[PDB]
C-alpha cells in the first residue's frame, strides 16, 4: 500500500530519490531515502544542562 | 577560446517564480555556475523582512487584544511572512489600521506609493466585532541573510528578520545545440522568489557578489 | 562507524564501472579523474605506486 | 498534525482535559482569541435558562515543567459545532489531534561526519520558520520576610547600584509587565534593614574617615538567573493581612 | 550596507618546490569559501588551457600490450611516462617531437630532440631503461593543446590519455574564521600541486580571470 500510495504521486515507488550535495552541487550516487519524519524535541535543552 | 554566457530568456512562470536561462556555457561550466549562483542566491540576496512591531494596546507578545482572534505571537509569526519591497528609503515605518469584523489582510496597510505590498491577500489576522480594532506600526528595513531578534520602550515587539527573497533555487545543464556546435551547455535557473526581487536582478546581483569575491586574486 | 563505511566504500572493487581497465600515473591522478567524473571511486584499474 | 499517525491522536487529545470540547452544539456566535461564545441549538436546548456556553480558554500560563500552556480557537464565526467537538486546542494540538512535535523532510545518509553516532544535522531553514521555537514560562518569587533585626521592604532604593540597572523597575520597586530582562537584570529590587552591625565610636569614626556612607541595609535583590532572558507576563503580589499593601500591590 | 562583504585577502602563501603551494584565504563571508573553492577546483582540474603528450607512435609497435626487445619497460610504463611529461608549446596547436636513442641507461626528456619551440619543463623526466646495446628505441610524440583532461578511451598508433590541465592535484579546505566579533566565518585553503609548466599561483590567478571572463556578461 505505501508503495501503490508512492506511485499515485510523482514519487519513485522505491522510496529513494537521487539528491545532489549543496557544497559542491555534485550528485550522490547511491540514491538516498528520503521523506517526511515526526521530529520530537524532548525537554532536554541544553542551555539547561550546560 | 571559452564562448560567455549571456541572459537570453527571462520566463515568467508566475508571480513568485521565473526561470532565467543563461547561454552558450562549455563543457562543465554550467554546473559551475549554476551552483556558484545557487549558493549566492540561497546566501545573500537583499530583502525587507519585518524587523519591530508595535500595536496600541499590547505590552508583549505573550498577550491577546479583545475582538482579535489571533494571538499577538501569531500576528507577528504572520508579519514574519510578510513580502514588501522598498525603493528609495532603507527604512521604513508602515501603518496599518483596521476597525470592524473581517479579516485584516496585508491590503489595509496604509498605501504610502514608495512601498509596495506583493500579497495584498495575505492574512495577517481575524477581527470578531464591530467595536474591535487595531492600530499598529510596522518596521520595515532591508538586510541580508537571517537576523534573529535576539542577537540585536517596553512595548515594542521584535520579529525574526528573514532577508531573503529566495525561497527555492534549481538550476538544470541542458544541451544547446546553437552556432552550428554541438554539446555546448544551456543553464536554466528556476528561482521561487517571495516576488519582492526581479529574477535578472537576482542573478545579476549574485554574479556581482561573485566577482567582488574572486577579484581578491585577479 | 561512518569513517569505516566511508573507507569500505572507497577501497571496493566491482566487474564494471566508468573508467575501468586504464592504467594512471599515480594517485594523485586517480584522484584527479574522480573529482572530474570520469573515473567511478571503485573500478579496477592499474596505478603507479610508489 | 502527525502525517503519519495511528488513530488514537484525536482520542487522546479529546480524552486529556487541554482543549475546549463544546458541551452542546451550536453555532459559533462570537470567538476571539481568549473566548469562545457557542449559541446552542433549540433541539439540545433545555427548558427555561438561555442557554449559550461560554469558554473562556486559558492563555500563557506555567505549567508543572515550566513550559506554555496555551488555547487558540479553532473555529470561527458563524460555523456549526456539533456536540463532542473541538473549539479551542490546547498545546501540542492541531485542530484535536494531538501534535507533540513536527513533521518534516528527513534524508538518510552520513554528512562529513555531522552526523557520526547518533547526531542530527539541521538546517538553517528549520531554525529560519522558528517551527521547534518553544515557549518556556519560568517563576520567580521574592519573599520579604519578618527576620531579626527588622523586616523585609522592597523598595527601590538599592544601594551599590546605578539608576540605569533600576530604570525597568517602577516607583515600588517592582519590574514593569511586557519588560524585556536579561540574565541579571534585578526583577524585584528588596533591601532589608537586616543589613550588618552597628560600629562602635573609634570603628565608626574611621568608618566615616574613609568616605563611605555604606547603611545597615544589605541587597537581596531577585535578579534573573545568569543565562536566562525573556519577557516579563505577570506579575503577582500577595500580602499578608495588616502589612500597608505598596502602590504596585 | 547590505551590497559590500567581508572581501578576502590572500593572508598566507605557504610553498614547497615549485610543483606545489598552499594558499589560504580569510574572512570570507559565511559559505563562500566552498561555493569558490569549489568552482575554482572545478575550473582548474576541468577547463585550463594546456598542451601535453596526446599520441605516441613507436617504430615497431602496433598493439597496446605489445614487446620490444632491449627495453626494462613494457608499453605500459613508457606511456605512463610520457603521459606525465610535461610539456610548453607555443601558439601552435598541436606538434610532433621525435625521440631516438640506443644504449645501455636511462632516457631523460633531454634526450628529445631539441630543435623546434617546445619547451620541456623536467628535462631529467625518465621516459623509458633501455639495457642491451643494439637495441635502439626510436619514437615520435604528438602533442596537443586542449581543454582540461581527455582520457583515450574517447574516441600502429598508441592513444595517450592526454592531461592537458597544468595542475595534477587540487583540494580545498574550508575553515573557521575569525573576526572582531563575528565568528560563523570561513577561511578557505586551496592546496595544489602542478606539473611545473606554470606556477600554482599563476593556475589559481588563471582560474580566477577565467571564472571572472566568464561572468563579464553579467556584472
Amino acid at each position: 500500500e505505501i508503495k501503490e500510495l508512492l506511485k499515485l504521486g510523482d514519487l519513485p515507488t522505491s522510496g529513494q530519490i537521487r539528491l545532489y550535495d549543496g557544497r559542491t552541487g555534485e550528485q550522490f550516487e547511491r540514491p538516498v531515502t528520503v521523506g517526511y519524519m515526526y521530529m520530537l524535541k524532548l525537554n532536554h535543552l541544553v542551555d539547561d544542562k550546560m | 577560446e571559452f564562448l560567455k554566457p549571456r541572459l537570453v530568456d527571462i520566463e515568467q512562470v508566475s508571480s513568485t517564480h521565473a526561470k532565467v536561462t543563461l547561454e552558450p556555457l562549455e563543457r562543465g561550466f554550467g554546473h559551475t555556475l549554476g551552483n556558484a549562483l545557487r549558493r549566492i542566491l540561497l546566501s545573500s540576496m537583499p530583502g525587507c523582512a519585518v524587523t519591530e512591531v508595535e500595536i496600541d494596546g499590547v505590552l508583549h507578545e505573550y498577550s491577546t487584544k479583545e475582538g482579535v482572534q489571533e494571538d499577538i505571537l501569531e500576528i507577528l509569526l504572520n508579519l514574519k511572512g510578510l513580502a514588501v519591497r522598498v525603493q528609495g528609503k532603507d527604512e521604513v515605518i508602515l501603518t496599518l489600521n483596521k476597525s470592524g469584523i473581517g479579516p485584516v489582510t496585508a491590503a489595509d496597510i496604509t498605501h504610502d506609493g514608495d512601498v509596495e505590498i506583493v500579497k495584498p491577500q495575505h492574512v495577517i489576522c481575524h477581527l470578531t466585532d464591530e467595536n474591535a480594532s487595531i492600530s499598529m506600526r510596522i518596521k520595515v528595513q532591508r538586510g541580508r541573510g537571517y537576523v534573529p531578534a535576539s542577537t540585536r520602550p517596553i512595548g515594542r515587539l521584535l520579529v525574526d528578520a528573514c532577508y531573503s527573497p529566495v525561497e527555492r533555487i534549481a538550476y538544470n545543464v541542458e544541451a544547446a545545440r546553437v552556432e552550428q556546435r554541438t554539446d555546448l551547455d544551456k543553464l536554466v535557473i528556476e528561482m521561487e522568489t517571495n516576488g519582492t526581487i526581479d529574477p535578472e536582478e537576482a542573478i545579476r546581483r549574485a554574479a556581482t557578489i561573485l566577482a567582488e569575491q574572486l577579484e581578491a586574486f585577479v | 562507524q561512518d569513517v569505516v563505511l566511508g573507507l569500505y566504500y572507497m577501497t571496493r572493487d566491482c566487474v564494471n564501472a566508468k573508467g575501468e581497465g586504464m592504467v594512471l600515473t599515480g594517485p594523485k591522478e586517480a584522484e584527479r579523474l574522480y573529482r572530474s567524473g570520469l573515473a567511478s571511486l571503485h573500478a579496477r584499474v592499474k596505478v603507479r605506486i610508489t | 498534525k502527525p502525517l503519519v499517525g495511528t488513530g488514537m491522536e484525536r482520542a487522546v487529545a479529546v480524552d486529556s482535559g487541554v482543549t475546549a470540547v463544546a458541551k452542546r452544539g451550536g453555532v459559533v456566535q462570537y470567538v476571539d482569541a481568549s473566548r469562545i461564545v457557542i449559541k446552542v441549538n433549540e433541539d439540545e436546548m433545555y427548558p427555561g435558562e438561555a442557554g449559550i456556553d461560554i469558554y473562556n480558554l486559558t492563555k500563557y500560563t506555567r505549567s508543572n515543567q515550566n513550559t506554555c500552556i496555551n488555547q487558540m480557537p479553532c473555529v470561527s464565526l458563524g460555523e456549526p459545532v456539533e456536540r463532542g467537538d473541538v473549539l479551542a486546542d490546547g498545546p501540542s494540538t492541531d485542530l484535536g489531534e494531538l501534535a507533540l512535535g513536527q513533521n518534516m523532510r528527513v534524508a538518510f545518509m552520513p554528512w562529513n561526519g555531522y552526523n557520526f553516532e547518533d547526531s542530527i544535522l539541521v538546517s538553517e531553514r528549520v531554525v529560519q520558520e522558528d517551527r521547534f521555537t518553544t515557549i518556556h514560562i519560568q517563576e520567580l518569587a521574592c519573599v520579604s520576610r519578618d527576620t531579626k533585626l527588622g523586616p523585609e521592604e522592597i523598595t527601590a532604593d538599592i544601594p551599590n547600584v546605578g539608576e540605569a540597572a533600576l530604570s525597568k523597575l517602577d516607583e515600588s520597586g517592582i519590574v514593569y509587565i511586557g519588560a524585556e530582562v536579561t540574565g541579571g537584570d534585578i526583577l524585584v529590587g528588596k533591601v532589608t534593614p537586616k543589613g550588618e552591625t552597628q560600629l562602635t565610636p573609634e570603628e565608626k569614626l574611621l568608618r566615616a574617615i574613609f568616605g563611605e556612607k555604606a547603611s545597615d541595609v544589605k541587597d537581596s535583590s531577585l535578579r534573573v538567573p545568569n543565562g536566562v532572558s525573556g519577557t516579563v507576563i505577570d506579575v503577582q503580589v500577595f500580602t499578608r493581612d495588616g502589612v500597608e499593601k505598596d502602590k504596585r500591590a
